[PDB]
Order: C-alpha cells, then structure tokens, then sequence
C-alpha cells in the first residue's frame, strides 16, 4: 500500500494519533513504533492501541507500557503527535514517528473527564500528582477510539 | 572495629520466603448485613413511597365534616443492577510472593462489598442504580440543633429527635469525618461529651450501633432502622469467575479476577429515617 | 467509583497495590572494658551490658 | 533534551527539570526511593544500580531497573532528576526523588577515569571505550562522583 | 545539538546532518565495527554494510546482516555519525565506531518502500513484516546496491 | 560519602602547622614528647603517627595519659597534629610538636566527642567526665557513631 498520503492521524493507527494536532515531515524525533502490528493492516494504519505515555525499549523504539497492577513506567513521557514523519507510503509501525512530550492525545477508557495515565494491558487507572504520574490538570474522554484532550 | 557496608539481599543466602502476612488497608464500616436480604426470580421490581397524608376527619360536633382522605403514594421502578468489582493478577508474582494467591482473594472479597457499600449510601437515583439510603431519608430541621460547645452533644441530640416522631431507630448511619469527630470531642479543654468519663466506646452508644461510612454528603447524621427501610432481594448470591481469555489477560501474561453479583435494593417509603444537619 | 453494569465491560475499578524492598540491616556496638575495675567496682559489669543493650 | 549547557548538581533550565512533561515526569512532592539514596547514606553500596536508571512505581515507591546483557539502548536510557550526593550510592543527597529521561546530570564511578563502557553488573562504568558504548553527552571525564552530563 | 567533523559518503543525496532537534535522540553509543559475512572493508563509507542500517548485535557491536529484533514489526536501528575523533569511518575490519539514533539513510534494494522484510545481506527490501522489517521508507526513487538517502 | 562506597582507611590532616614562640603551657608550642635519650629520625626519614590524648610534664615536654589512681598532670589534653610527617595528622615521638584539637582520622579504640580524660586504667576517652570541671579541650570534628582519632 502507499495510502495515507497527506498529514492524517484520523485515518492512520487504529485510533486517534491526534484530530486537532499537527506535525511535518520535520523530524524533532526518527524513533519507531514497535506499538501496533502491520503484516496484517494497511500501510496507512499502524494499529496504535495508545499513543499516550511511552517507554523505551532496547534499541530506539517507542512503545506502549505493557504494565500490571504493582508495575508501572517510570520517566520517558512523550506523546505521540505524528501526521505522516517523513514517508512516501504513509507512517506505519516500524517506520519513522515524530514525539513530543506535551502533545496530544492520552488515551484513557475510565469513565473519563479526569486524568489519566498509561499501563494500557487493557487496564487504565487515574492521574493523581503524588502517586502516579502528574498530567498536569486535564479532561480525557471515556473510552479509547475518540479522546479530546484539553 | 570496621565500618560494614549494605548491598540489597545480601549478607548470607537462606531466603526461600519473600512477603508474608496479610495487610491493612483503608476501609470503613458497612451497614449493608443489617437489612433483610430475601432470594428472587423476577426480572425487575416496582415499589411505593409514602407521599404526604393528612389527619383529622373531625366529627359535626364540632360542626365539621369528617374526612373521607385517602393516602397517596408515587412508584419507582427498579430494574436489575450488577455490582462489581475486580483484582489482576500475575501468575508468576503469586508463585514467588507465596500468599498472595489467598490475600488477592480476601481483598478482591472485601474490595466489592466496598464498592457495594459506596453506592447504596451516595449517589441519587439515576438508571443504572437502585435504591440509595441518601435519597430516603427526610429532610433536615435546622430547629433540632441549638447552641453547643461539643459535635458529640449535636449528635445525641439528632439521634432523640427520631423517637419523639414515632420512627424506628436501630443505627446510626453517620458521616465518617462526623463520627470519628463526634468521639474525639472535648468540653474546650477536653473530655468526651458522648463516651464516658474514663472510657471511650466507638462500637455501640445509647444501646445502638454506629456506622462511619465515607459518601454519604458531608457532615450528616442519620437516624434510621435498616430491616424496615430497605430490603435486598439478590437474583444470584456472590461468586468468584477467573478467566485466562479476557481482555486483559491476552496482552500480557495476567490472570483476570472477577468478583461479582446481581442485585436489586427497594427502599419502601420516605418515613422511619430522619436526617439532621448540624448547628448554623 | 461506578461499578460497571454491563459484565461484557470488565471493571476498570480495581484495588492498586506497589511492592516494596528492605534489605537487612546489622546494629552493634562493642564495649572493651578491663574485668577487674568492674568487679572491684562491683555494679559496673551489669550496667556496662545494660548501657550497651539500651544502646543498640 | 539535546543543547550543551550542563554542570551543575541542579539547573534550572530547559530539559534540566521537567515538572510535568518535558521528556520525563515529576511529581508535586515526589515519591520516594526504596533502592537508592533516599534519606542520608553514611555508607554502603545501597544495592545495585549508582548510575542513574530506576522506574517510579504505584503509590510513593520508586523501584530497580536495568538492561539486558549484551544490550544498551540506543534510545534515551532513565536517569533520576540531578541532585547532589553527600550520601554513599544513590542519586540524591538523601532527598525523594523522581525518575526523567536524558538531559539530567547524575555521578558515574568506576576503576578508570577515561570515556564511558558498559557494564552488565546493571550500572555503566567508567574504563576506556573500544567496544563498549559511551555514556552521555560529554561522555565519562570522572573522578568519581563528578558531575557529568547525560 | 550534536556536531560532526566527518562525513560519510552515499551515491544518491548527501547525509551530513545528526541534529534530531529537541525531544528526539543525539546520545553517543559507541559500538565495535564488525564486516559479518559481508566484504571485508577498511575504513570507506559506501559498501554492503558500510553506513547506514543497522542492528545491534551481541557484545555492543553493529554490523548488518539480519534482524535481532524483538517485534515483528519495527526492530533496532542505529546509524554510524562519523565525527573523525573517537570514530573511524564507515564499518571496517575492527576499530571502534560511535554511533547515534534517529533513522537516517537505509539501504533499499529491487522495488523498495513501504512494509519490508529482510534480504539477509543487510540491506531490507520489500515484502510484508513477519519477524523481519524495515526501518523507515524513502521518497526517493529506490535502485539497486546503492545506499539510498530517505 | 560519594557514589560507590564513602570513606575507609586513613585521612588526610594538615600539614605544617607551625605553631612557634608562646607564652603559656600550650602544646602548640614547638616541643618534645619524651621518654627518655636523644629524639628521632635521620635526615630524610619521614614520621610515623600516633593519636592519643598526651598530658603535658616538666618542662617543655608531652607524654602519654595514664591510670586515674595517678594525678592529674599538665593542662589540657591534645591530640597531635603533623609538621615533620608528610603523612596525615600525627608525629612521631621526640621531635617539635604542635597538637591541635583536630587529629582527623586515624581510628582507636572509643570517641573524642565534647572533650577527652583519662580513664583508671589509662586509655583514652570522651566527656562527659565531670559536669563541675573543665577538662582537656579536644573538640572533634563531626565522625560520630563510627570508631576514630580521640
């Protein structure tokens, strides 16, 4: 596939990268994706199952924390905030992705309109200020898929 | 001698335990047992409440015409509700923890009727609740409070207030900041006005018992008698269901844990339980 | 918290736990002392070990 | 993170303290440590790790964590936000800390005193560089417990 | 930012750049020089595994050959900046190489972009990620051999 | 204490304090210990040390403190700082010594802390002896809980 040509992040991952965010082909980051499979999507999608809080891994690569309830990241905080990062087929995971840390979105299910935090296994818990991680005061919506951010 | 130096698990090697003992946690007191709890098999309830009735029906010695009123009453509906709660776990951290696997349990056990106790206190009929003791209840008089020097006076005088009305009393379902605060009184320099004068007593006062429940709306103290006032029916009792296929075990090598049951709760009228909110 | 009442929604209200880690530690102190002034003394072996003790 | 501006036990510019964002996380009180310097060390090696490269975890508990052998990241690795050190291991002076990404000075220590190497005893050490990588920016000048730049 | 004094030659574009700008990653990983099945090399800058792709392999040395990676989709990159002290050019028979993050220039092969696997002489190619992939996409024209500027 | 383990062994006093041409009984005042000949070293022979409370005699000489069940002698007690050693704090017996109050560090047996005695027996100890006396005034620096010069 080479769609998803233009700056999308409403038709590429599976879920919102951002709807009212903006990047270039300007790399201010050439990390991948090793959050959301292709070999079994488009070339267009990446298959992001959250583009929220990160933690490296070894090498550099960006992914979602796969944590349990008695573990948790630490530091490493960027949002995700790509549109297309300096491709000619689409960003798709393993591909370039340009970060942030102030951007935009951060995934939460809850039941929303309070903070939240990333440990996505299936499992999302609230912000706090003292125990988990400071978000900084925000509205998150209910459910991943559609999230606006304040 | 020589200064020694600390490096993490070390000094000797025997260790073959890691974590023991069950742990603590922050909790409060329940009024849910005191009620009367009965089985069914339908498939959703209507109840009545009490609106206002009259009195009098005055004889034609008086030259008045009696009464012929009749007494009136407003239905709610309850439709089946689940309560839940759930623990995660990971089959590894319970093998080398050693009793976490009975522990989870215990708190998965606890954790649900908590989240069962926080509903049937605070929050306000919505749709997906039932009956809540915080709507029930009657109105405060500002009228019953009066001048005091002690939280403990206002208290034992909320809970007198109910029997002059003829209500039932059996509990005193109180905020968890007034309670506590209502022990801890003083007479400006100390002295519990509410316990007596060389023992403190949290457990049973005036020969009826205190619940500290947290949500319930700030600083309220009820006097009520739970048996009349609400009942539980339960379509299915409490169980616990694990699943190893669900939608957080298959991310990450997890076991789910799920503690659930199905409820209904019918609160008959608005009388036999008083609220009173304390002096201005 | 709501508990959710769809059971085909797993509750995302759930008890939060953290592990912690304490290493072992050694508290000491040695008293030298010469028996005899002790003894002559005569209460001073008893209290040495006490303040020793009351020390540690 | 990425301009030349370090030294320093506590800076106060940009990518040198988060509080909120900013590549890193910090709370609003912190949480503390539980391995490391957390309260005063008049001794001791306080467990593994000295190097920086430790996850906050849930409630006040800060915890371990380490590399795989044979393996560095190539990515931005976790260091502690930049504190001094009166104590012996840790980073902090006894003070409760939260964990960063790059961008933040720590202490290294070693048996050399030439360009950072790698260590799979879970720190990175100071030795000569051949075939071990380098550590930070201004690579490893240390005289133990110098201020070096990440 | 990162500064360079070398540069390494590529038939196609020219790579002369290492800044990633702010949130991205300029951390010096040094790593050994290995040629693997490939054609010997002394020094250079454009050969089978010279600049470019790569992928750590154990021991903290970079070659190309096949992936080490540890997803299906996405896997290790590093690239050799070449800053002329500290770092002999492109990959050689032994000496130590400092390498950075950030995909640069990749070498493609037959019909490039898009999802990719490998060729196994280092170079990745097209197909569709099963263990195997590629790390960014160019958007130039892809040829035969040649170490292609994205 | 600094990253990977504080303080062991010896430390370092200071060196030449010369002290020369007082009035009073003071140690300070270049002068002798002595037991008895002709004092020490040839040229180019460097001092040992010792640390101790010495007790000023007839004379312009110092010896050592003993018993308790033998009066009291001399002014105040001292600890012996260097001038003909290149090593430490402390001297070597039967040269020009000044003493000070600091001896820091060579460790024996108990503490120096809020003055020093002399003990039944003769060895060497801290305050508080009388509470309706002043006794020899040594005032060490901060080392407590850990065995150290008296």
């Amino acid at each position: 596939p080479y769609v998803r040509l233009g700056y999308e992040g409403i038709l590429n991952g599976a879920h919102d990268i951002d709807v009212a965010g903006l990047n270039g082909v300007e790399q201010l980051a050439g990390k991948f994706a090793t959050i959301g499979a292709n070999g079994v999507k488009l070339a267009g999608d990446n298959g992001t199952n959250a583009v929220g809080l990160f933690r490296e891994d070894l090498g550099d690569m960006v992914n979602a924390s796969e944590k349990a309830s008695f573990y948790f990241r630490g530091g490493e905080y960027y949002v995700n905030i790509s549109r297309t990062s300096l491709t000619a087929a689409g960003i798709a995971a393993g591909d370039e992705i340009t970060c942030d840390a102030d951007g935009k979105m951060i995934k939460f299910t809850g039941t929303g309109k309070a903070l939240g935090v990333v440990t996505h296994v299936g499992e999302y818990r609230a912000g706090n200020m003292y125990e988990k991680a400071t978000q900084g005061v925000t509205d998150t919506d209910t459910f991943i898929g559609f999230i606006m951010y304040v | 001698m020589s200064q020694l130096s600390n490096q993490e698990k070390e000094y000797l090697i025997s260790k073959a335990l890691e974590t023991e003992e069950g742990r603590v946690a922050l909790a409060q007191a329940m009024a849910n047992p005191i009620r009367v709890s009965l089985d069914y098999q339908g498939v959703g309830r209507k109840l009545l409440v009490v609106d206002p009735l009259p009195q009098g029906a005055l004889p034609v010695y008086d030259k008045d015409v009696d009464a012929k009123a009749f007494v009136i009453s407003k239905r709610g509906q309850v439709p089946d509700q689940v309560i839940e709660g759930d623990r995660i776990q990971v089959p590894t951290f319970e093998i080398v923890s050693y009793p976490q696997v009975r522990f989870s349990q215990v708190k998965e056990r606890r954790f649900n009727v908590i989240d069962r106790a926080q509903q049937r206190a605070k929050a306000d009929i919505m749709a997906v609740e039932d009956a809540e003791i915080f709507s029930l209840l009657e109105g405060a008089a500002t009228a019953v409070n009066a001048v005091t020097i002690s939280s403990g006076g206002l208290q034992r005088a909320a809970l007198t207030k109910a029997f002059q009305e003829v209500e039932k009393h059996d509990l005193v379902v109180t905020k968890i900041v007034m309670n506590a605060s209502a022990f801890a009184d003083i007479r400006a320099w100390g002295q519990n006005e509410f316990d007596p004068v060389t023992q403190h007593e949290v457990l049973q006062t005036g020969l009826f018992g205190h619940i500290w429940t947290a949500d319930i709306l700030i600083s309220k103290k009820v006097p009520q008698n739970t048996v009349y006032v609400l009942a539980d029916p339960e379509f299915v009792g409490v169980m616990p269901i694990r699943q190893d296929i669900q939608v957080i075990p298959a991310d990450k090598p997890e076991e789910l844990r799920l503690g659930w049951v199905i409820y209904e709760e019918l609160g008959l009228a608005v009388v036999n339980s008083l609220a009173i909110a304390k002096i201005s």
